[PDB]
C-alpha cells in the first residue's frame, strides 16, 4: 500500500530526470554542433567565441552528470523499495556499477574548453598520398557526443504507457510479460514499424553525414566529403550498400561511419522491404473479397470460354457440311485454341478454389 | 499392341491404383488414393468420375479400360473432358440438356443459334443432348 | 492512502479484471479474462492463484485486495513469488511439506544442512514448511 | 435513388477528366522530351523552335491545369452527393485544399516559353575539378514534369472494375473493406505481381535514365554519363545496387536520381525476387503429386538397397563358407555400405512420411 | 490403343533428336570456343585453321538446323496424333510459327566462314579516353551462340522421368497437373535446389566470365578485363553486387553481361541464402527431440537456480544470526541476484513450455 | 555391455585427441602469425630467428600429423567396436581414406624452415601498372594454415553434450534423428544464433583482413591495402556489399579473400537480419498482452469518437437553430471529419478483433 | 430512375445475393453469403441486418429494397451507420435508449449536456432514443 | 561392469525413460514419451517395440534390458535393426517368412537364389525365417 505510493512518486522523479538529462544532453549536442560547424570558418579554436560556447557545453555536461547522478540515486531508491531493503549499498551490484560508470563516461566526454591540438595524418582517397594537419582535439570529443543519443531511449521507455499503466502491469503479470526497455521497442515495430525505422533513418542520416563532414573536413581540401550534402550522398550509398563513388572517407573516423552505416543499413533494408511487404498483402478481410469477385470473374470467363468453344465447334461442322477446306481448317485450328483456354480458365479458376478452402 | 516396356509400366501404374492386386480397381481404391492426394472427393462424384470410362458398366475399372483412361490422359490436353466441361458449364440446371433458350442466354456473354440447333438434334427431341455436344464438336 | 490519480488508474485496471461491475472479481471473470490472453487456465488452479492474496478467504477479491496484489506485483521482479516457487521446486513429492531427504537431495546439485533444518524449524514438528521457507528467506 | 444516378454520372464525368489530364500530361511531357532532346544539338534554346514548342508545353499545362481545377470541381459535387451536404463550402477542408493545390503545383511546372540561363556549378567526378556551365533554368523545370505520372494511378484507380462496379460494392460492403488507392495496388499485386513489377521497373529505368541524361549533359564533355546507355547502365546497376563503376553523376541532380533509384531498387529488388520465389513453389495440389511420386521412388529404392543389403551379406557368408579372406572382407565391406545407404533412403522416405502428414 | 504406341514412339524420336541437337548445339559452341581463343594469337582471321574451323562450325549449324527442323516435324506429328488431327497445317498456329521460327533463328547465328571486321569504338574506363579497333564481326556471332543453351533445358525436360512415366501421368491426371517445362524446374528446385543453384550458377560463371574476356579484348591492352581470372573476378563480385573496383567493362558487351550477372546475381543469391536457411533449421523430428532435451536442461537448471536461492537466503540468516553486517549484506545482494536468475531460468523455461504446446 | 565400455573409453581419447590437435593446429597458426608479422620487418627470412620460428611450426606440424594419425586410429577402433567387425581393414573404405589423406594434407601445409623464393608478378589495382617482386615461398603455405580452423568445428562437436550423452541419445533414437556435425550446427543455430554467427564474423574478420594484409604487403608500397586497419576496412565493406572504394586487392590472393568474404557475406548478411528479425517480433505471450492493451485503447478511442461525433452533431444543431450560417457550416465540416475519424477508429478496432481470432 | 446499364449492373448484384432467383434475398442465402467471405454472422445479428433496411417488414429483401441499401452504400463513408454505430457505443446498458447520466458519463472522456437532453426530446418521454439522436445529428 | 559414471548417466537416463520409480519402464510409460516426441504411436507398434529388448518376456524393461538396449543403440548405425528393417521390407505377405518365389521377385530389381535359400535354410523347414536371414547376414 505505502510502497504504491513511493513507487509511484519514484516513477515522476526519475522520469522528470529523465527528461532534464535529455534536454541538457541534446542541448550540449546542438551547441557542440554550432560550436563546430562556427569554429570552422567564423572564428578560431583561440577565440572567445569558442571558449564561451565550449563552456556552455561543459556546463551543460555538470548538470548532465548531476542528473544522470540523481536519477541512478533515485534508481537506487527504487530498488530498495521493490525489493524490500533498506540499505542503499546492497542495490550497488558489479552490473550497475558498471552501467553507472558507463553512462557517466559517455556523458562526460565533450569539447573541453581550451585549445589543444594533435597531429592528424591521413591516407587520402584514390590517390594514397598522405595529407597531415594539425586537427584540434575536440573533434576527438565532439563526436562521441552523439553517444547522449541514448538518452532519447531512456526517455521513450519511461513515457511510455505500457510502462507506466497500473492495467497493463495487471494484464502483462498474469502472462508473466518481462516489462523493459526492449518490449516498447517490440511493440514500437508493431504499431509503428514504418515510423520507427523512418525516424531512424531519417534522423542518424543526417547524424552520421555530419559526422563523416566533420571529420574529413580537416582532411578535404576538395570539397568532396567534407560538403554537406556530398556527405550525405555517401552515407546514403552506403546505407542501401550500393558503394563508394568517388565519395570514400579519407580519414578512419569517415571510414568507420561509413561502416556503421553499412551495418545499420544492412537490416534497416532488410527490415524496411519486410514492412512494405506487408503492407502491399490483402489482410484476411480483404482476400476473401477479392477471392470473391475473382470467382465471379472466373465463372464468367468459364462461360465466355465454353460458349467460344461451342461457337467454333460449330463453325467447324457447318463448314465441314458446306464441303470448305480452308476455312472449316482455320475454324478447326480456332477450336483447339478455344480448347486449350477453356482449360487455361478451368485451372485457374480451380487453383481459386484450392485457394479458398485452404484458408 | 504396346511394347513390353510400355505395357510393364501401364501395370506399375495398374498397380499403383491397384493395391489388393485383384486386377480391378474399385471404388475404395480410387477413393484412398485421391485421399492420399490431398483431394475430399464424395462417395457420389467418384462413383460418377469412376463409370467415366467403364465400357462394361460392371463399376469396376480392368487393365484395358485404364489403358483407354491412359491413351485419352496420356496427351498434354484431352478435348474429350474439355468439351464433356464445357458442356456441363453450359447445364445451369444440371438436368444434363441444354434448351434453345440455355444457347440463346450464353450466346449473350438469333437467325445462326436457330440454325444451329436446327443441324445439332440429330435424333429431334427437341433439345440437344451430350453426344449431339460432341457430335457438334467434332 | 494513495491518490486521486492513483486511485482512478487502479480502479480502471479493477473494473477491467470486473466486468459485471459488482466489485468483487468473480473466478469465471479471471477465468474468461485470463482466456482473453492466450492462457488455459484449469479451474483447480485458478481457484489456488485467487486465493493466494486472499485474506478474507471469501473466494473473491475485493478493490483492496487488488490493491495488495498490485503492490505486490508491480515492481519488476516478485520476490515472494520466486520464494514460493522455489519452494514448489523443491518439494517433489508435492505435500507442501519438505522433508530433510530431499533437502539433502537438491543440496547435491551435511553437518550445514542439519544446521540450517534444526534452524528453521521454528515450530519443532520435525518437517519444514512454507512458512519457514519464507522465514529463513527473509 | 436519385443519389445512384447522380453518383454513376459523376463517377463517369470524372473517369474522362481523368484520361483528358492523362492525355494532355503525357503530351507535355513527351514534348517536354522531344524539345529537351533537340534543343541540345538540332537548335537552340532561343530558335522558334524553342518557342514554338515551349508553347504547345505550355498550353497543354493550361488544359491539364483546367482538367484538374474541373475534375475536382467533380469530386465536389461527388462529395455533396455522397455526405448529403448541398453547398460546396462544407467539402473544402484543409486536407482538400492542400492537395488541390498541391496537384495544381505539381501540373504547373514546366519549361515557361522564352529563355532564361542560370550559373551551374558542380564538382566533376573521380577529379574533384569544378566545371560551369551556363544551363538554362528549363532544365530545373523540365525534371519535375514527370511528377506528372501520378495521374497514372488515378487512371488505373478510376478504370479499376473493381472501384466501379455494384458488384464489388455490395460484396466489399459486407466485410467492411475500403475501397480506395491501396486497395487496388494491393490486389495487382497479388494478380499480376511480375507485371506490376515489371512495367514500373522498365519504365522508371528509362524515366530515369534520361533524367540522368538530361540533368549531366550541361557537365559531361567527355560522354560519359550524358550517353542514354551509359545513363541506362547507371540506372541499372545502381537499382542493383551493385556500384557506380567510373559512371558516377557530376551533378546533384544525377545523385538525386541514382538516389532513388538506389531506394525503390532496394525493395523492388526484393519483391521481385519474392515473387520469383512464390512461381517456383510447388502448389498445394501439385506437391501432392510430387510426394505422391516420391514415395513411389523411395518404395521402390528401399526394395533395391535391402535387396543389395541381403545380395551382399550373402556374398559375405559363402566366401566366408568357402574360407576366402581377401574376397570376404571385400564384400563384408560392401555390406556396411548397403546397410548404410539401407539407412539413408529409409531416413529419407520417412522424412516423406512426416511430410506428407504434416500437411 | 494404338495412339499410346504412336505418341511412346514419337516420345523416343523427339528425345533422340533432342540429344543430337544438344550434341551438335554444345560442339558448335565447344569449336566456337576454340576458335575463338585460338585466332586471337595462335593464328589469325584469314588463316587456313580460321576457315576450317569455322567451317565446322557451320556445318554444326546445318545439321542443328536439320535436327531442329525434323524436331518440329515430330511435335507436329505428334500434336496430330494427341489432338485427333490428320492434316499438319492444323497444328502449324501463330504462337508456333513464331517459336519454330525463333529456334531456328537462335541456332543459326553462328561464326560464318570467311573474315569479315568492323570498326568497333568503345570508351574506356576510368580514363573516357576513346579507343578504337577493327574487330572481326564473328564476334558479334560467337557470344549470341551462348544462346544454344536452352536446348540443355529442353533435354532435362524430355529426359526427366515425370515427363515420361505412366504412372506419373496417371496419378498427375487426378490431381490435374499440368506437367510442362516448368513443373519439373520446380520439382528440381524441391529435390535439389542447392545442386540446381550450384551447376547453374558455377556454369554461367565460366559463361559470362569468358564472354566478357573474349568482348573486352579487343579494346583491353593492358590486361585487365581480358584475363580470364581478372573477368572471372569481376562477374563474381557483380553477381555478388559488391561492385566493379577498378574492373568495369570497357565495352558495352561486358557491361551488358555484368548486368545479366547482376540481375540473376540479385535472385540466384536470394534463392541461395533462402536454400541454406532451410538446411539450418531443424526438422519436425529434430525439434522434438531438441525441445525435449532442453527441458530436461532447464528443469536441472531450475533445481540448480532454486538451490541457490535457498542456500543463499540461509546464509542471509546465519548472518543475520551472527550480527555480522558486511558478510549477511553480502549474502543478501547474492540472494537478489540468485532470484533474479531463478526467474530468468523460469520464464525461459515457460518459454520453451509455450514452443512445444504450439506445434 | 562391454561395448558401452569400450566406446565409452574410446569417446574420452577421441576427445583429448582433438584437443590436443587444436592446441598444436592452432600454435602453429599464433606462431605462423607472429613469423609473418615478424619477419617482415623485425628481422629476414634468412636468420636465425626464421628457422628458429619455422622449426617450432614445423615441429607442431609433426605433432598434428601424429594426433591427426592417432585420434583416426581410434576412429577405426571405433568403427570395429560399432559395427562388430574385428579388423581393422574393414573400416579403411575410400571415403575414409580420401578424408585422412585430405587432413593430413591439409594440416602438413607449413612455412618449411629455410628461405626459398618465387618470383610474383600482380597487376596493381586502378592503375593496371604490373609490379613484379621475389616473395618468399612460405607465404604460399601461411595462408593454407587456416584451413585448420576446421579442427574448431570437430572439439565443439566431441564436446557437446548432445553427442556424448546417455539421455540424448536414446531420446533421439526414439525419433530416429541422426546425430552428427550438422545437428549439433542446427542446434546452434537454435539457443545462440546471435553468438554463433558473431563469434563466426568478428573472427574470421580479423583471419580474412589479416590474410588480405599478409598477401598484399609484397605488392603494396603505398600503403594502402598491407594496413590492417585497411585491409579490415575492405574486409568489412566487401562482406557488407557495399563495394571495395579505392581499396581493391592488387594480388589475387587478396581478389579471391575478398571473394569468400563475399560469398560468406552474402549469407550471413541474411541470416544476421533474420535474426535480428526474430528477435523484435513479439512472442506468443507478448503479443495477447499487446493486442489486450490495443483492445482496452481502441475501446475508449471509439468513446471519444463517438463523443465527438456526437458533440459536433449537437453543434451543428444548435448552430442552425441560432440560424447561424459560417459557425453552423463549420460545425457541419467539423461533423464530417469526426464521423470520418470514428470509422477510422472502428475499422482499426476490428482488424484487431481478427487478429485475435486468427490465432 | 436508373440507367438500363446501372439496372443491369444491380441486377447482377441482386442475383449474386440472390442464389435460387425468386426475387427476394432470404437471411439464409445472405449467411452463406457471409461464410463465404470468412464471417461467420450468427442468426440473431443476420436477421437484425436483414431488416435494417427492411421498409414493409416482410423479412426479406426484394429489388427496390436491396437498390436503396446499394444507394446507402456505394459511397465512400455512409453517415447513417456511423451514426448507429455511435449510437451503438453510447448505450452500454444495450437497453436502445440513452439516459441523463449516461451522456454525463460519456461527456467526460454540465448547462450544455442539459440543453442538450431537453432539446433532443422532442416526444418528451424522458430519455433519448435513437430517432432524436439521428435527428439531432442532421 | 560400466564405471560409476557411466552407470550414473544410464541411470538419469531410465529415470527419464520412467517416471514413478519403480525400476520398470511401463509400456504406457513409453507411449507418453513418445507422445512427448510428436510421434503417435499405437498400442499394437509399442508393444511389438518393447519386447524386441525383452529377455525374460515379463512385458516391462528393467535397467538391464534398457542397457542392453543402449548398447545396442549408442552407435551411429545400428545394423541390427538394418536387417530387422531388410526383413520387414521383404516380406510383403507380412506373415514373418519370406518364400523361394518372394526372394526370386526381389533379386530382379536362379541358380544363385537357389543356393542361398538352400544354404538359408538351416532348420530344414522350407522357408526363410528372421533367424536364418539374421544368421545369413553375420
Ligand atoms: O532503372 C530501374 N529501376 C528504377 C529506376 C528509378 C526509379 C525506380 N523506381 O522503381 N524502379 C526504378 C531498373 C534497372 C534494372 C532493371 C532490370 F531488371 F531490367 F535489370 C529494371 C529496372
Ligand atoms: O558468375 C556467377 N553467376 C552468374 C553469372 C552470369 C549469369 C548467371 N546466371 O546465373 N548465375 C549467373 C557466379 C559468381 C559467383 C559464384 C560463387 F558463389 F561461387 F561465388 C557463383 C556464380
Ligand atoms: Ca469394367
Ligand atoms: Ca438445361
Ligand atoms: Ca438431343
Ligand atoms: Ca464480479
Ligand atoms: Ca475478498
Ligand atoms: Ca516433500
Ligand atoms: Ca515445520
Ligand atoms: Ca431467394
Ligand atoms: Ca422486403
Ligand atoms: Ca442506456
Ligand atoms: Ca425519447
Ligand atoms: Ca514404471
Ligand atoms: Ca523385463
Ligand atoms: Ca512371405
Ligand atoms: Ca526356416
Ligand atoms: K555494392
Amino acid at each position: 500500500l505505502g510502497a504504491l505510493r513511493r513507487r509511484r512518486a519514484l516513477f515522476e522523479k526519475r522520469k522528470r530526470l529523465s527528461d532534464y538529462a535529455l534536454i541538457f544532453g541534446m542541448f550540449g549536442i546542438v551547441v557542440m554542433v554550432i560550436e563546430t560547424e562556427l569554429s570552422w570558418g567564423a572564428y578560431d579554436k583561440a577565440s572567445l567565441y569558442s571558449l564561451a560556447l565550449k563552456c556552455l557545453i561543459s556546463l551543460s555536461t555538470i548538470i548532465l552528470l548531476g542528473l544522470i547522478i540523481v536519477y541512478h540515486a533515485r534508481e537506487i531508491q527504487l530498488f530498495m523499495v521493490d525489493n524490500g531493503a533498506d540499505d542503499w549499498r546492497i542495490a550497488m551490484t558489479y552490473e550497475r556499477i558498471f552501467f553507472i560508470c558507463l553512462e557517466i563516461l559517455v556523458c562526460a566526454i565533450h569539447p573541453i574548453p581550451g585549445n589543444y591540438t594533435f597531429t592528424w595524418t591521413a591516407r587520402l582517397a584514390f590517390s594514397y598520398a598522405p595529407s597531415t594537419t594539425t586537427a584540434d582535439v575536440d573533434i576527438i570529443l565532439s563526436i562521441p557526443m552523439f553517444l547522449r543519443l541514448y538518452l532519447i531511449a531512456r526517455v521513450m521507455l519511461l513515457h511510455s504507457k505500457l510502462f507506466t499503466d497500473a492495467s497493463s502491469r495487471s494484464i502483462g503479470a498474469l502472462n508473466k510479460i518481462n516489462f523493459n526497455t526492449r518490449f516498447v521497442m517490440k511493440t514500437l515495430m508493431t504499431i509503428c514499424p514504418g515510423t520507427v525505422l523512418l525516424v531512424f533513418s531519417i534522423s542518424l542520416w543526417i547524424i552520421a553525414a555530419w559526422t563523416v563532414r566533420a571529420c574529413e573536413r580537416y582532411h578535404d581540401q576538395q570539397d568532396v566529403t567534407s560538403n554537406f550534402l556530398g556527405a550525405m550522398w555517401l552515407i546514403s550509398i552506403t546505407f542501401l550498400s550500393i558503394g563508394y563513388g568517388d565519395m570514400v572517407p579519407n580519414t578512419y573516423c569517415g571510414k568507420g561511419v561509413c561502416l556503421l552505416t553499412g551495418i545499420m543499413g544492412a537490416g534497416c533494408t532488410a527490415l524496411v522491404v519486410a514492412v512494405v511487404a506487408r503492407k502491399l498483402e490483402l489482410t484476411k478481410a480483404e482476400k476473401h473479397v477479392h477471392n470473391f469477385m475473382m470467382d465471379i470473374q472466373y465463372t464468367k470467363e468459364m462461360k465466355e470460354s465454353a460458349a467460344r468453344v461451342l461457337q467454333e465447334a460449330w463453325m467447324f461442322y457447318k463448314h465441314t457440311r458446306r464441303k470448305e477446306s480452308h476455312a472449316a481448317r482455320r475454324h478447326q485450328r480456332k477450336l483447339l485454341a478455344a480448347i486449350n483456354a477453356f482449360r487455361q480458365v478451368r485451372l485457374k479458376h480451380r487453383k481459386l478454389r484450392e485457394q479458398v478452402n485452404s484458408m | 499392341q504396346l511394347t513390353e516396356e510400355q505395357i510393364a509400366e501401364f501395370k506399375e501404374a495398374f498397380s499403383l491404383f491397384d493395391k489388393d492386386g485383384d486386377g480391378t480397381i474399385t471404388t475404395k481404391e480410387l477413393g484412398t488414393v485421391m485421399r492420399s492426394l490431398g483431394q475430399n472427393p464424395t462417395e457420389a462424384e467418384l462413383q460418377d468420375m469412376i463409370n467415366e470410362v467403364d465400357a462394361d458398366g460392371n463399376g469396376t475399372i480392368d487393365f484395358p479400360e485404364f489403358l483407354t483412361m491412359m491413351a485419352r490422359k496420356m496427351k498434354d490436353t484431352d478435348s474429350e473432358e474439355e468439351i464433356r466441361e464445357a458442356f456441363r458449364v453450359f447445364d445451369k440446371d444440371g438436368n444434363g440438356y441444354i434448351s434453345a433458350a440455355e444457347l440463346r442466354h450464353v450466346m449473350t456473354n438469333d437467325e445462326e443459334v436457330d440454325e444451329m440447333i436446327r443441324e445439332a438434334d440429330i435424333d429431334g427431341d427437341g433439345q440437344v443432348n451430350y453426344e449431339e455436344f460432341v457430335q457438334m464438336m467434332t
